[PDB]
RNA sequence: AAAAAA
């Protein structure tokens, strides 16, 4: 199934971008306001960008590490898209172009960037360790798959706390949540992805390019180029992925890194704040229940 | 359709009832559970296993 | 695995006078079926062969039929999947000469051979003549036209299939064993062929 | 399925020769069953030009026809021009209602709910 | 081990701006594909076969306007010194590379002049030792040219690693495991990048200086490919 | 058996490459291999610069067969649907053969089906470059009574007549597409161009009932020499074939012509002979 | 994919008593090939073979260390054909066939790979078929043969694990060969061409080791159409044909 | 108001003859009338108004479709995403011709009405009403911009003249507009800023769904672009 | 250590719902299961090729299927 | 048994709903009637594509059972003969288990039924009647019947149950039982005592559901 | 009617002669009418490292049902 | 796999 776009729409939106206007009434360097809501359980996190709605749930289990890396842990991400986001997406399709792209992008942002400590997830070297799984649920599709799934995963991992484990010989025991408090996973830095959409309009023909940030579903179908840069508050590039599309200068590439750094810094302080507000939310509730005993 | 897992002890295990073509009167459940008890009691002791 | 129930992946598996019985047409799910059971010395073999066809293929322009054979492991997981494909390729090289393909244009015949029980007190070489016996029975029971009755025998790991009363050969399988057994194996398997042939013909007439 | 200029079906059984029939066993949920197409001009000899296909056949209705030309190796070309050919067995509302019987050649009624639907009926 | 000596040398003895052994090959398999190329960059040995433009297999895949560009990268198990027991055929990292390479050449190759056709690119990596993504690009570029397929310009690949404050050009596997690398794809002699790829951590402070070496370094890669192509062209035009 | 074991390893013509500026003169007419961008002409492929009259273009070093109106080609039926036939002429696309472009005598699969070879003429061209085949002639029709062999499409130049009769009672059909058909010389082949100055069996699948061994080995030898000339990248003409067929008579057995040192011998023999008696 | 007019021509030509091949070859003639060796430094051994029709096969030889008491098979042959699946019918067939051709208790000496009483060298054979216009079983066979003739392993130091850091061992063994034959009418044919196999009545796969015919020996159907039964005298003739013309091909590929 | 639920008893007596309509279902066997949707029952005529974002082909309905394919017999036009295609004949245009065919490319917006719409047959539309002067705005819609809304907002806008949308927008700007019953609204102005102002209003009005909030939204939207 | 029971059920000549027949066959199969003893001289585990004990399941909970 | 539900939370879908019961939260979405695939086409009736995904991991055979049980409920509800040869995509995503997903899947099943029916209403599909599903369990010790239990109540439970009934005439008269699932040790007396309390509590949620629709649908009209 | 054959395919089929190759712990052949069912039980050993009639005390087996309809491919929704 | 002039 494919989305049918009229010729009138394609001419209207393109002309509007030349007049620095867009449908949702935003700027070119502006990112959609992101609200983050945590569920009852730890690790459960809902992220919403405009009309785009996603869901994430962090889990864990006791498993055995690879023979190649016995001193490390295990990490895996599920980005399978259900038709819930739209009939455009087929049921059970991992061979999707933009689908495997979003999976690898956020994988490179977590694993190869040293964001999550896999060495601290190792219980017994070469025997048993922790296996952290992150399942991304794509509820509504208005665009910005990469961006929204990047925040949901990161915010979830920092809000997730694994049960405390004590080693007794070769036997591995698990402490209940009521007896002991779960230990949070160690995160060295928080990577956040920013998606760019490029356009090359006609008429007013020598030099003309349009680049916007976090395009909607209608703007995503009309773009001639795709760019995703991942940055953190540590003044460093986590990862950047540009495959083909509209050929661009190296100056415009770093021009998009400067516009993105102001965006990722703003929402990372938002995540840490909403983590702080939720951490104290569970603290004041724990003291109130005890006082009525 | 009606799916029953009956035991020789008299109790039951799995009970699956889905009506999609006609109403399911309680008299037919009792008739089903009756027929399922004898069916399960017959299969319990048949080949002396 | 999200398809089946494989259970815990951190676990490990367990670590520790020729006689024939022929029955055909006992499966109502397909067009033709056959049951072959053979017991000899300390080695018995029981396998089931199902034949589905001939069924029309949409858009097919083939002027003849198309045979597909697949062997399966019913119970004991012994034979490698790679080896099962090899025998399957060998079996199809046989029945493409046996089956009158000119009768079924734009059609295809699928043949499923389930290897149920095989006790042993090469290796798969001994089962080959029984697979040929089963298929030839299942095809003849299904209504598929066969130019001749296909049968075979196993002698010192050397399997050779015969038709036209042993006068010609429709298949040859030589694995391990020894040398200079060319004339001997051809004579010993020819006796097994004639024996398997008459019992196959009798099987179709009686029931 | 029903289209505007034609009506495609699937072959189930074939009438023998001197009634007895030969049932073709196949899976209807796969598509391995032989498919056939009845042209709008092959519906009836009366007024071959203009024929309303909606008022002739219906999805699920059983149609007795005679094959003219095999054409290609995909679809068969049938016809219901004669009297003994047409919709034989059918139900009201695409099979939702009760059974209907053939009275007139161009009218099918149901002596149960009193419903009448326009079909192409054969001769008893 | 010592990756970068203070005297300005590496493990192989190359400088910070020295490329590895660069040898190209055109029309190596005229009996297999319409165009063929054998990229030998350092220890990397890649066979690239371009089949097309030709009629599609089934009518399911056909474009009435442009052509269909498909890329299959077959990473052999005997590439690296340590043989992988599992096939890389359906691995995520391969499905990414294949799709990326397509998007790269989709705009470079003139698909609009080859309508209702299919251009198939089969790639076999016999051996890989760092900068494999860049080498794959050089393999496709030459192979597409030999097949006589019209494209706008060259697309040259290069891998740039960063050790401390000193960048490196055309890195090997040992260096890729010891530092962060930046793979590039350059359209012609221009400063426009067709492909930008960064996996590991890289300081935002030093980025322009990294790309500038990569773009210029990829330009010498283009010249070496241009030299060999013209060298091969003048020999067969001699007759 | 022959082996080659090597260890350790695996008015001028301007050569241009993709991206290179061929000329700064916008006057010229843009042809193949060149794209227009701001009054400048750039090359899209790698090859020689072709300046003919007003038309400017670049000839690729290698490329598939380009169908032109009037080309005599040999093709194989790839698929048959509706009222058309789609024939493979080894081009970029499948050539089409309409039902009105063949000869109906007094179910299309009963005439031509998948696999059948034929020779035809390119009647016209589509906008996508596809060719429309036309078999309405006494010189065109379904092929039989011989064997097929394939040579590069750039080794057979256009000509007034592509069907030549050769000594040994055989006939060659040199297609511009590179697809060649050798067959026994028939009644039509014997007297074709001569009577000009002076029908249900045309789609038959069966060959001539009597094929002498003298013709089979001729068909065989004529095939080995053509692929030999192609091995040396020599343009195949009717004269090059006859010469090669006679030059290969120094080898008693026909099978000796399959060798690499033998093919290059026959090829070099014609190159030196035409150079010696040509000057 | 030949027309019936071509198939009927090639059959009548091959089935004739003075059998005329389309390329003029005698029933025992082989088509000219080209073999490259030792072109992969990362691997212990490598080979590449080009055929007349344009068929190409790359075989890589690598090795590791493991206990030979826990591993019965010290020789694993993997086949990957371009444009083909790993679970394909033809692929897994050849994969299973070559493993029987090259086995520790079939056509390969197990004492040759023996270093110590505890540990031994296990050889991994990888096969990459670039192009295939026919049955590559014979083509791959000649490639694996030349690949094992030119091989270099880490040289041992002690006796009965440590290796030599520079000097290497050259494995000298007698690798088996596989010759595919074509049965057309009453005549036997060696090295069947692409177009010959499509009209052949039947076919034979015969192995060869140490100047003698050995297992595996199969009777493969080169096509799916003109496949017919054959007289027993053809099997005796074919085997004898391989027997006498094998020292010729072995001698050629030895250089 | 009287709210209705599916399966509930029908208040209307079966004695007096009552014409059917959308929302209610006549059981082909038991011959009883039951509601199948959720909403307000309107009795003048008997039908049920229910919230739906998906359009279904029906006779005498004005729809805005997009050409997704051009055949030799007719046009393939999609009135909505993922829905089945509709058949737009070549003779369904004013001043039709035999050999000469109307000029429409793939992607062109067409404003037509549905002539014949069967449940078990491919629907058909015609670019000329049958008839209202042959010009109710029917034909190709050049340029402009379209917006996706629910079916409830579309029908009330086209039929009901008391709807304060065309009344409040006419004061803010001068424009021509076409509204389809499939949830499509096509609006074209002179300047692009006006079309953008109209798009943002309908987008917000459909979301909030308030009759008295039309003038408030339109005031702040047109003053936002300046 | 703990035992884990893997089961494989093949169905031939399917007519109607086979869950009822698959359950009954599995129940009869479970009624007669022998668990071979294990022993050991990271260490592996070795099962005896002869000695075994019958599986003890609750006969009071054993049920049967019908549709 | 206090629950919470919302209608039309998704934009690009024809109809959607978000059901909340205790801790288990299952959001659903419905698109239709739309163009069906060739393999799903039904000449007379309407095709149903049902997809159920868990809160953690990938959909397995467990969810295949959930889809099969959910299909049995939604099938007689929808009037299939109103949309001949068409498609209806029903996707149910579980946000939170609300129980032990490894041992019990009957809590999530009822929530998948409830959420789906609400989405069917929002999407505007022809329904023959109404429906409501509740999870039931029986503790081994107390031997009491608990309607809509919690997570800890299931762990010590002897038998788990699932009831889904079809309601007509103002959500009072019961036409027929749509779904009745039961797992665990129980007798015949406990069964008829289950429907006695179940039918009462089912109608309690029916009238509860009905008022939810009114509050959401009416402002749109 | 129901007729079965128990312990016919197991290694413990015969008391005296025990199969050294067969790994089947328990087996059953069943045929009710036309449909035939063949069940085979295998086993395995797993190291347990963690820390009354309830759900946690009772376990189950992992069945792999293969319904043969004569079509190749993956496991159907039935299985 | 329709098309252009009159
Ligand atoms: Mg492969």
């Amino acid at each position: 199934k494919d989305i049918e776009i009229s010729a009138s729409e394609s001419k209207f939106i393109l002309e509007a971008l030349r007049q620095n206007y867009r449908l949702d009434g935003r700027s070119f360097d502006q990112f959609r306001d992101v609200e983050i809501t945590f569920g009852k359980e730890f690790g459960d996190v809902s992220v919403k960008m405009g009309n785009t709605k996603v869901h994430c749930r962090i889990s864990c289990q006791i498993a055995q590490p690879y023979e190649d890396r016995p001193f490390e842990g295990l990490f895996v991400i599920s980005t399978e898209i259900s038709p819930m986001a739209g009939s455009q997406f087929e049921n059970g399709n991992i061979t999707g172009e933009d689908e495997v792209l979003c999976s690898r992008i956020i994988e490179k942002s977590v694993r190869r960037s040293g964001a999550l400590d896999v060495e601290g997830l190792c219980i017994v070297a070469g025997s048993k360790c922790w296996a952290v799984r992150a399942d991304v649920h794509f509820l509504d599709c208005d665009g910005g798959f990469i961006d929204a799934s990047c925040i949901a995963v990161m915010a979830g991992l920092m809000h997730f706390k694994k049960p405390d484990i004590t080693v007794h010989g070769e036997q591995i025991i698990v402490h209940p949540v009521n007896e002991r408090e779960p230990v949070p996973l160690g995160i060295l830095h928080i990577p956040i992805c920013v998606t760019f959409s490029f356009f090359n309009p006609q008429d007013t023909e020598t030099n003309s390019e349009i680049s916007i940030i976090d395009a909607t579903l209608k703007e995503e179908l009309l773009r001639d180029g795709v760019l995703t840069v991942t940055l953190n508050k540590n003044r460093e590039v986590v990862q950047v992925s540009k495959a083909g599309g509209l050929p661009m200068d190296a100056l415009t590439l770093m021009k998009c890194c400067h516009e993105a750094y102001s965006i990722i810094e703003k929402i990372t302080d938002q995540i840490l704040q909403l983590l702080k507000e939720d951490s104290e939310k569970r603290n004041k509730y724990a003291a109130m229940l005890t006082s009525e005993n | 359709t009606i799916s029953i897992l009956a035991a020789p002890s008299g109790n039951y295990k799995q009970l699956t009832l889905v009506g999609g073509g006609a109403k399911i009167t309680p008299e037919m459940i009792k008739r089903s559970l009756l027929l399922s008890r004898v069916r399960a009691d017959d299969l319990s002791t048949r080949f002396n296993i | 695995d999200r398809r089946r129930l494989l259970g815990p992946a951190a676990a490990k598996p367990m670590a520790f006078e020729q006689e024939l019985s022929l029955h055909t047409g006992f499966i109502e799910n397909c067009n033709g079926s056959a049951l072959v059971e053979a017991r000899s010395l300390g080695h018995q073999t029981s396998l089931i062969t199902a034949v589905y066809g001939p069924r029309s293929i949409r858009g097919s322009f083939t002027s003849q039929g198309t045979i597909s054979i697949q062997l399966k492991n019913g119970l004991l997981e012994k034979y490698n999947t790679n080896e099962l494909k090899e025998v399957s390729s060998f079996l199809m090289g046989i029945f493409n000469s046996v089956v009158n393909l000119s009768r079924y244009p734009k059609s295809g015949i699928d043949i499923f051979v389930y290897l149920t029980y095989d006790k042993d007190l090469s290796q798969i070489s001994s089962l080959i003549p029984h697979c040929i016996t089963s298929i030839t029975l299942a095809l003849a029971d299904a209504g598929i036209e066969l130019v001749d009755m296909a049968g075979a025998g196993e002698a010192n790991g050397t399997v050779v299939s015969f038709i036209k009363n042993g006068e010609e050969i429709v298949g040859f399988w030589k694995d391990d064993g020894d040398d200079e057994d060319l004339l001997e194996c051809l004579d010993r398997c020819k006796e097994q062929y004639n024996r398997y042939r008459d019992l196959m013909i009798s099987c179709l007439m009686n029931q | 399925r029903l289209s505007l200029q034609r009506a495609n079906v699937e072959i189930l059984a074939v009438e023998d020769k001197p009634a007895t029939f030969s049932v073709s066993q196949a899976s209807s949920d796969l598509g391995e069953t032989f498919r056939g197409i009845i042209r709008s001009q092959d519906v009836r000899s009366t007024d071959r030009d203009r024929v309303k296909v909606i008022e002739c056949f219906k999805p699920g209705d059983i149609v007795r026809a005679q094959v003219l030309s095999l054409g290609d190796g995909t679809n068969y070309y049938l016809t219901t021009a004669r009297n003994d050919l047409g919709v034989v067995f059918a139900r009201a509302a695409n099979g939702a209602g009760g059974l209907m019987y053939a009275t007139d050649w161009q009218m099918m009624t149901s002596p149960v709910t009193g419903a009448t639907e326009k079909r192409k009926c054969a001769k008893p | 081990l010592e990756i970068y000596s203070p005297e300005g040398l590496r493990l192989d003895g190359r400088r910070w701006n020295e490329l590895r052994r660069f040898e190209s090959s055109i029309n190596t398999h005229p009996h297999a594909a319409d165009g063929s190329s054998y990229m030998e960059q350092g220890n990397n040995k890649i066979i690239t076969l371009v089949k097309g433009p030709k009629e599609p297999r089934l009518k399911s895949q056909m474009d009435t306007s442009k052509a269909l560009l498909n890329v299959s990268v077959n990473i052999t198990k005997f590439s690296k010194f340590e043989r992988s027991k599992s096939s890389h055929k359906n691995e995520r990292r391969v499905l990414e590379i294949q799709t990326s390479l397509v998007r790269m050449f989709e705009k470079n190759v003139m698909l609009n002049i080859y309508p209702r056709t299919v251009i198939d690119i089969e790639i076999h990596v016999l051996e890989q030792d760092g900068g494999i993504m860049g080498s794959l690009i050089n393999g496709i570029t030459l192979a597409l040219i030999d097949a006589g397929i019209s494209m706008f310009d060259y697309i040259s690949g290069i891998s740039v690693g960063l050790y401390d404050t000193t960048p490196l050009l055309d890195t090997n596997s040992l260096e890729e495991n010891a530092m962060s690398t930046v793979t590039l794809g350059v359209v012609g002699k221009s400063e426009k990048l067709s492909l930008l790829l960064v996996e590991d951590k890289i300081p935002l402070d030093r980025l322009e200086n990294v790309l500038a070496i990569g773009i210029a370094g990829a330009h010498r890669v283009r010249d070496l490919m241009d030299e060999e192509l013209r060298k091969h062209a003048q020999k067969r035009v001699s007759n | 058996i022959t082996i080659t074991k090597r260890n350790g390893a695996f008015s001028d013509s301007q050569i241009v490459t993709p991206g290179e500026l061929v000329t700064d003169d916008p006057i010229w007419m843009r042809g193949h291999g060149t794209y227009f961008l701001d009054n400048m002409t750039y090359s899209s492929v790698a090859g020689t610069v072709s300046r003919v009259n007003r038309l400017l273009s670049v000839i690729p070093l290698k490329g598939r067969y380009a169908p032109e109106t009037g080309d005599h080609v040999v093709g194989r039926i790839a698929e048959v649907g509706n009222k058309r036939w789609k024939v493979d002429i080894g081009g970029k696309q499948h050539a089409v053969l309409m039902l009105g472009s063949v000869n109906l005598p007094g179910q299309m699969r009963s005439f031509l089906k998948e696999g059948d070879l034929l020779n035809a003429e390119v009647q016209s061209l589509f906008q996508d470059g596809s060719a429309s085949l036309h078999t309405r002639s006494l010189k065109y029709g379904k092929l039989r009574n011989g064997m097929f062999c394939q040579v590069p499409s750039s080794l057979i130049v256009r000509a007034k007549n592509h069907t030549h009769n050769l000594p040994g009672n055989i006939t060659v059909v040199l297609g511009v597409n590179g697809y060649i058909w050798l067959r026994k010389t028939s009644q039509m082949d014997l007297a074709r161009d001569t009577p000009s100055a002076n029908s249900w069996q045309i789609y038959s699948d069966e060959n001539d009932p009597s094929i002498s061994n003298n013709i089979r080995q001729a068909i065989c030898r004529y095939a080995n020499v053509i692929k030999a000339l192609a091995f040396c990248e020599i343009g195949i003409t009717q004269q090059r074939i006859v010469s090669a067929y006679e030059a290969s008579m120094v080898y008693s057995n026909v099978g000796e012509l399959i060798e690499k040192n033998v093919m290059e011998s026959i090829g070099s023999d014609i190159l030196t002979a035409e150079k010696m008696r040509g000057n | 994919s030949l027309s019936v007019a071509e198939k009927s021509y090639l059959y009548d030509s091959l089935a004739s008593t003075p059998s005329i091949r389309p390329d003029g070859r005698l029933p025992h003639q082989f088509r000219p090939i080209e073999i490259f060796t030792d072109f992969l430094p990362s691997s212990n051994g490598s080979s590449r073979i080009i055929a007349s029709d344009g068929s190409e096969c790359i075989v890589s030889i690598k090795s590791k260390v493991v206990d030979h008491h826990v591993e019965n098979e010290l020789l694993q042959v993997d086949v990957d054909i371009a444009g083909q699946r790993d679970d394909a019918l033809v692929v897994e067939t050849i994969t299973s066939l070559l493993n029987k051709v090259l086995k520790s208790g079939s056509g390969v000496d197990s004492s040759k790979l023996q270093l110590t009483k505890k540990y031994s060298f296990k050889i991994f054979v990888d096969v990459l078929v670039i192009s295939s216009h026919s049955h590559p079983v014979s083509l791959i066979s000649f490639a694996i043969y030349s690949a094992l003739n030119s091989t270099y392993l880490p040289k041992l130091i002690s006796a009965f694990p440590t290796f030599h850091d520079y000097d290497m061992v050259k494995l000298d063994i007698n690798p088996p060969l596989v010759f595919i034959l074509a049965v057309v009418g009453n005549n036997m044919l060696l090295d069947p061409a692409a177009n010959e196999s499509e009209v052949a009545n039947n076919g034979l796969i015969i192995s060869w080791s140490n100047g003698k015919i050995t297992s595996p020996i199969r009777s493969v159907a080169l096509n799916d159409s003109n496949v017919k039964s054959f007289k027993p005298h053809l099997l005796k003739q074919g085997l004898a044909m391989v027997e006498k013309y094998a020292p010729d091909v072995v001698r050629s590929l030895e250089n | 108001s009287t709210f209705i639920f599916p399966g509930d008893s029908f208040p209307v007596d079966p004695t007096t003859p009552v014409k059917l309509g959308p929302g209610i279902y006549c059981d082909p066997n038991t011959q009883e009338i039951r509601p199948v949707n959720t909403g307000v029952l309107h009795v003048s005529t008997a039908y049920i108004d229910y919230s739906s974002k998906r359009y279904i082909p029906s006779v005498n309905d004005f729809v805005i479709g997009v050409i997704i394919g051009t055949f030799s017999d007719s046009y393939k036009v999609s009135l909505q995403n993922f829905s089945s295609s509709v058949s737009l004949s070549y003779m369904a245009f004013p001043n039709a011709s035999k050999k000469n065919r109307p000029t429409l490319q793939v992607g062109d917006l067409v404003y037509a009405r549905v002539c014949t719409a069967e449940k078990e047959l491919e629907a058909e539309i015609e670019c000329f009403d049958s008839t209202t002067g042959r010009d109710a705005g029917f034909g190709i819609l050049e340029d402009g911009m379209i917006i996706d809304v629910n079916l409830n907002f579309a029908r009330q806008l086209l039929f009901n003249n008391d709807f304060p949308l065309l009344k409040v927008l006419a004061a803010h700007t001068k424009f021509e507009v076409a509204i389809g019953l499939n949830g499509k609204i096509w609006v074209k102005c002179e300047e692009l800023s006006n079309t953008l102002a109209c798009y943002r209003t309908i987008m917000e009005c459909c979301q909030k769904n308030d009759t008295a909030a039309f003038k408030d939204i339109a005031k702040r939207q047109f003053k936002e672009i300046l | 250590w703990s035992y884990v029971l893997y089961a494989k059920i093949v169905v031939l000549s399917r007519t109607g719902p086979v869950f009822d027949l698959c359950w009954n066959s599995l129940m009869y199969a479970l009624q007669s299961v022998k668990l071979p003893r294990a022993f050991i001289d990271t260490y592996e585990i070795i099962c005896d090729q002869t000695k075994s004990v019958p599986l003890m399941i609750n006969a009071k909970n054993i049920a049967f299927a019908s549709n | 048994m206090s629950v919470q539900a919302e209608i039309g939370i998704l934009d690009h879908v024809d109809g959607s709903s978000e059901f909340v019961s205790q801790d288990t939260k299952v959001i659903c979405s419905v698109t239709g009637p739309i163009e069906p695939k060739a393999r799903q086409e039904l000449p007379t009736q309407l095709a149903l594509e049902i997809i159920v995904r868990p809160a953690k991991g990938v959909a397995t055979t467990r969810e295949k059972v959930l889809e099969d049980k959910l299909r049995a409920v939604l099938t007689p509800l929808i009037t299939r003969h109103c949309y001949p040869r068409q498609l209806c995509q029903i996707t149910c995503q579980i946000l939170e288990s609300g129980e032990d997903e490894a041992e019990f899947s009957l809590r999530e099943l009822s929530c998948c039924i409830n959420a789906a029916f609400l989405a069917l209403v929002d999407a505007g599909i022809a329904l023959n009647s109404m429906c409501a599903s509740i999870p039931i369990a029986i503790i081994k010790d107390t031997s009491d019947i608990i309607v809509d239990p919690t997570a800890e109540q299931l762990k010590i439970s002897l038998s788990v149950h699932t009831l889904a009934l079809e309601f007509v005439n103002g959500g009072k008269v019961v036409k027929n039982v749509l779904l009745l699932d039961s797992n665990g040790d129980f007798n015949e007396d406990q069964l008829f005592s289950l429907l006695e309390l179940g039918e009462q509590k089912c109608q309690e949620l029916v009238t509860n559901i009905r008022r939810i629709i009114q509050d959401n649908i009416s402002p749109r009209l | 009617d129901v007729a079965i054959e128990n312990n016919t395919l197991s290694r413990y089929a015969d008391a005296g002669n025990i199969d050294t190759k067969n790994n089947i712990l328990g087996s059953n052949v069943l045929k009710s009418g036309k449909t035939i069912v063949i069940t085979s039980i295998t086993g395995g050993i797993i190291e347990e490292t963690s820390a009354e009639d309830i759900i946690a005390n009772y376990a189950s087996v992992y069945p792999v049902v293969e319904v043969e309809r004569g079509r190749v491919g993956a496991c159907t929704d039935e299985e």
